[PDB]
DNA sequence: AAAAAAAAAAAAAAAAAAA
DNA sequence: TTTTTTT
């Protein structure tokens, strides 16, 4: 069927490394709890981890001749993987709320305790975890001096230009660098969809995370699992979950364009919070995963071995320039006072315009 | 069988016999190891061999290389691979990057006889043997990554699964395909998720290569054959340059033998998987003895001169148009400030005068001489489709831009005949490219900056049969003065009716017309010829062979011949970049200030913009003497030439 | 089962304009 | 009034 090869890698270290990482660290008290319980309050509403806290916490209990291995390696070599294992450490170590609640507006929760409050007291299923996360998970590459403070190369960063991305970065975490040219609207994507049978007791769930899927038609409830159906299901809106979508595409600088070229485009795909933060016609620093995309969606049934290829956003800096509206500040109000105290303005001002011509 | 087995340990022995590819392994490994982890450049792996010294060891390995590639290079990349692994030596390697398996394909190189072929000889007899290939490159398409190995993992089980895929123009041999349906469940019904970072891709790039249109039989069309090219060498040159492939030359696709024909003239297609390419470029680098020659012309007291007089040696008189010329051809520097934007480098220089006073020769001549040049034609070219166009890659489905005429000529030049015989809508994009060098097309959903740093060199005719010298200027040209005023220099050429000059230049034009091309009688004409005898080419100051240029004696001064000119321009294009000094600047302003306020009459006012073309002229001169600092000699002849450009002399 | 179409190039007839 | 050029 399928051979098998052997990995140095080995998943069950890595989470216990990480889930010690995420109670032990100190940087308050821990900093990872302080999160962990404004999140619990349903104050934060999105969560971004930083990997310089994890390479300088293993570089400093390397000391002690305990850790045999770093995560920071494998981090940049794959990213999806990291990214469930974080959601279920959250999961698994998640403090309780140490605030009030308005409990009554979150409906979503409403339905869930129907459903328990009907299976349960018949004597009950385990819901996926995925439907009752209100956080997003968000990563930030390293800073530079992080790594020249020790001897290993633990670099990424490098805003690698479009053309300078070749296929061998599939999977990893890089940086790019360009302006933005378009910046689609903001809709709805699916990621847990839920259906009603007319009253089939538990109601059935099930999670898509391709961009097309088939739906249901006939549950496996006891009473369904008779001959025939009771009562037909159908999709239900309110019960599914949503996350916010959009879809930008950036292209390259000119500097960066090799003499006798045409610029090139990559397309970028952005979810959770992160919406909306960035406007077309900017120079922004886009870190992010590069993964691939199936072809299928054309559906020419040609190209059985090429593929297209995006990347999803993690963390932007706006970079260029803020305008700000003139808001006020104490340093623009002593720069005022300097303007007034220096007396005639408008001949400096025309004199400062434009030296070049003369 | 056990064939694969015998020429693969029979390659091993010839690859022992020969130490230098060897050498060039452990290089490229310690290079490698180097770039690791020490405070971006990576050497791939590829090796080039020469069949030459494979011939002359075994005449049977090479010939089943030159008939049947199929069941002779995989052994050979085997058996390299072997070697490559066991020369290797990483006790404490990575994870993901050690399960990468490259297997170090081959290139070559040496002579090849009868596989050397062009676009329109291949034929049927051809197919399945490994040909060289010339060409001028037409168009290229767009870089995309595709899958061969994948990499699943199942956490329950812990044992990493991988599926290989391929496909026919993956490999050189036909195997049964595999779809590229990704592979979740066990045999027992565990899950797997696909492991990015893991799996394996490589690049891909199809361009199309043409024949060259000056080799072309009587009245037919240039043509052009299908080229793929992945892993390395994915996007080397563009289009519009002169190339040499050599790769395999096969068939693929069933071509319609299975039900799906719908007519009874079907045929089949025909592609070539690229192994290696070469710049033809009709040899750019400098040798030791020749830079001490260069430097040795350098330090002479008239370079200049012999130099431009050594421009088209067929062309009586115009001495200041070569020296123009000359001047054009390695302009001075580029300006930018972080205040001032950017500030134009090079010079432009346009010629109007009496009909046949040879300027087309002269400007054909510039063609060939020149490193980068592109030949337009007023009335055979179209101003939108001379910068960009909007068409759709077939493969993909999806419109991109095409580069126009001019952009492929940045950094280079671009000669335009029978200008002022132009549409006149064209010519404001012209103006747009003479502005600040830039092209934006915003068209199509597309908005997008193209640079075009090229410069222009043209010839155009006066409104009348022939130039009337008692009229205004603007009166016997054509072109608003809004695009006049942006060229530096502008050149009208007269033939005066003098029975002396008549008699000279008769003598010189019947002495050229006899001429013989040496080594071939006079009584027949002249017949196409064979190209090199390698399809790959590559005691010391003592020979002076083609140093001094001097072929024949006809003349007391020197001359130099072509390639040396071509090579003094590359290296001084590259090698220096001077600074102008006070003395200059004040030689300048005061023959800028002097012209200003002579006050008699003139061929065009002068502004402003004419100070930069001294100080561009001077930059260029001291260039020419290759200095990195402008004296005020340059400025003297600067002015002086600008003076005999303008007042005449 | 379906890629199908915006972008170019070239050929006219009508109207208006300049001599 | 006629031929030219643009739509
Ligand atoms: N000084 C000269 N030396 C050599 N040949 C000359 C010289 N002057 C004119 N000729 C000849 O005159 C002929 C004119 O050819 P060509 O069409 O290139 O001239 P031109 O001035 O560029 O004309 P046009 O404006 O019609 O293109 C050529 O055959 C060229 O050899
Ligand atoms: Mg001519
Ligand atoms: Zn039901």
């Amino acid at each position: 069927a399928l051979p098998s090869i052997q990995l140095p890698v080995d998943y069950n270290n890595l989470f216990n490394e990480i889930t010690d990482f995420l109670v032990t660290f100190k940087q308050k008290g821990p900093k990872y709890m302080a999160m962990l319980q404004k999140v619990a309050n349903r104050e934060l509403n999105s969560v971004i981890i930083d990997l310089d806290d994890i390479l300088q916490y293993q570089n400093e209990k390397f000391l002690q001749g305990t850790q045999a291995d770093d995560l920071v390696s494998a981090i940049q070599q794959n990213a999806n993987h990291f990214t469930e294992l974080f959601c279920r450490a959250i999961d698994n170590n998640m403090p309780l709320p140490t605030k009030e609640i308005d409990y009554k507006d979150d409906v979503l929760d409403v339905i869930l305790n129907q459903r328990r409050l009907r299976n349960e007291r018949m004597l009950t299923e385990l819901f996926p975890p995925n439907l009752t996360r209100r956080y997003f998970l968000y990563f930030k590459p390293l800073s530079q001096n992080c790594a020249r403070r020790y001897r290993k190369k633990a670099i990424s960063s490098k805003p690698l230009s479009v053309r300078q991305i070749k296929g061998d970065f599939l999977g990893q975490l890089i940086t790019v660098r360009g302006i933005i040219t378009r910046v689609s609207d903001v809709k709805p994507a699916v990621e847990v969809i839920a259906y009603t049978c007319d009253q089939c007791g538990y109601e059935v769930f099930q999670e898509v995370n391709s961009r097309t899927f088939t739906p249901l038609s006939e549950c496996t409830s006891e009473e369904c699992s008779q001959n025939q159906t009771k009562g037909q299901l159908f999709m239900s809106t309110r019960a599914s979950k949503f996350s916010a979508f959009q879809e930008c595409k950036i292209q390259e600088l000119s500097q960066q364009v090799p003499v006798g070229h045409i610029p090139r485009s990559l397309n970028i795909h952005v979810n959770g919070t992160l919406v909306r933060s960035l406007s077309p016609g900017d120079i922004v620093d886009v870190t992010g995963i590069f993964l691939p995309a199936p072809y299928t969606g054309f559906k020419a049934l040609k190209a059985g071995l090429l593929t297209e290829t995006y990347l999803e956003a993690q963390f932007v800096r706006q970079h260029k320039k803020k305008f700000a509206s003139f808001s006020l500040t104490s340093d623009v109000e002593e720069r005022v006072m300097e303007l007034i105290t220096s007396g005639d303005v408008y001949n400096r001002l025309a004199k400062s315009i434009a030296p070049e011509i003369y | 069988d056990a064939v694969f087995g015998d020429r693969v340990r029979r390659f091993q022995e010839f690859l022992d016999t020969f130490t230098s590819y060897r050498d060039s392994v452990r290089s490229i490994q310690v290079y490698n190891s180097n770039n690791a982890a020490n405070y971006l450049n990576i050497l791939p792996h590829r090796i080039i061999i020469s069949l030459d010294d494979l011939r002359e060891f075994d005449r049977s390995f090479w010939s089943g290389i030159l008939v049947e590639p199929a069941y002779f290079i995989p052994p050979a990349e085997k058996a390299l691979t072997d070697l490559a692994d066991s020369m290797d030596d990483v006790p404490h390697p990575n994870a993901s990057a050690v399960s990468s398996r490259h297997p170090w394909k081959l290139s070559f190189k040496g002579s090849f006889g009868a596989h050397a072929l062009s676009p329109r000889t291949l034929t049927a007899q051809h197919l399945n043997k490994l040909v060289s290939v010339e060409g001028i490159v037409t168009k290229t398409s767009l870089v995309r990554p595709k899958l061969i190995r994948s990499v699943h993992y199942a956490a329950k089980t812990g044992r990493f699964h991988y599926r290989d895929y391929t496909d026919a123009t993956t490999t050189l041999t036909t195997r049964i395909p595999t779809p590229a349906i990704y592979p979740t469940e066990d045999t027992e019904g565990n899950k797997l998720t696909t492991e990015y970072g893991y799996s394996t891709f490589i690049d891909h790039q199809r361009i199309t290569v043409q024949e060259m249109p000056e080799m072309a039989p009587a009245g037919q069309l240039p043509r052009s054959i299908d080229v793929i090219l992945d892993d390395d060498l994915v996007d080397k040159t563009k289009p519009g340059d002169r190339v040499n492939v050599v790769g395999v030359f096969k068939s693929l696709g069933a071509g319609g033998m299975n039900q799906s024909n719908s007519n009874t003239l079907i045929g089949f297609k025909t592609l070539i998987l690229g192994n290696t390419v070469y710049p033809l470029h009709a040899r750019q680098m400098l040798t030791d003895f020749d830079i001490r020659n260069i430097n040795k012309l350098s330090k002479k007291k008239d370079i200049f001169d012999i130099l431009s007089q050594s421009l088209a040696p067929s062309i009586y008189g115009h001495d200041h148009i070569k020296k123009a010329i000359l001047l054009m051809l390695m302009g001075g520097v580029e300006k930018n400030l972080e205040n001032g934007s950017h500030l134009r480098g090079d010079i432009n220089i346009l010629m109007v005068g009496d009909p046949s006073t040879a300027k087309s020769q002269l400007l054909r001549f510039v063609l060939n001489t020149a490193s980068l040049a592109i030949a337009t034609t007023g009335r055979g070219s179209s101003g939108v489709g001379l910068t960009a166009a909007v068409t759709t890659d077939r493969e993909t489905g999806e419109r991109r831009l095409e580069a126009g005429a001019m952009v492929l000529a940045d950094r280079g030049v671009v000669c335009i005949d029978e200008f002022d015989k132009m549409t006149d809508v064209d010519r404001v994009a012209i103006h747009e490219v003479m502005e600040q060098q830039t092209v934006t097309i915003a068209k199509a959903g597309i908005h997008t900056t193209l640079n075009a740093r090229c410069s222009v060199i043209a010839a155009a005719n006066p409104v009348f049969g022939q130039y009337d010298v008692n009229r205004d200027p603007h009166q016997n040209i054509a072109l608003p003065d809004s695009l006049l005023s942006r060229f530096d220099l502008l050149f009208v050429v007269t033939d005066d009716i003098n029975e002396i000059r008549d008699r000279s230049i008769s003598e010189h034009v019947l002495r050229t017309h006899r001429y013989l091309p040496p080594g071939y009688l006079e009584g027949e004409p002249v017949r196409e010829r064979l190209n090199l005898s390698l399809a790959v080419g590559e005691q010391a100051g003592a020979k002076l062979a083609k140093n001094k240029g001097n072929y024949n004696g006809t003349e007391i001064p020197k001359l130099v011949t072509i390639p040396f000119l071509r090579k003094y321009v590359q290296y001084a294009k590259e090698r220096v970049i001077p600074q102008l000094t006070q003395e200059a600047i004040n030689v300048i302003v005061k023959n800028y200030t002097d012209l200003r306020n002579d006050d008699n009459t003139k061929k065009s006012p002068i502004t402003a913009r004419t100070l930069e073309t001294l100080i561009r002229l001077a930059t260029a001169h001291a260039k020419v003497r290759l200095s990195k600092t402008v004296n005020k000699v340059d400025a003297k002849v600067a002015a002086n030439l600008l003076r005999f450009a303008l007042l005449g002399e």
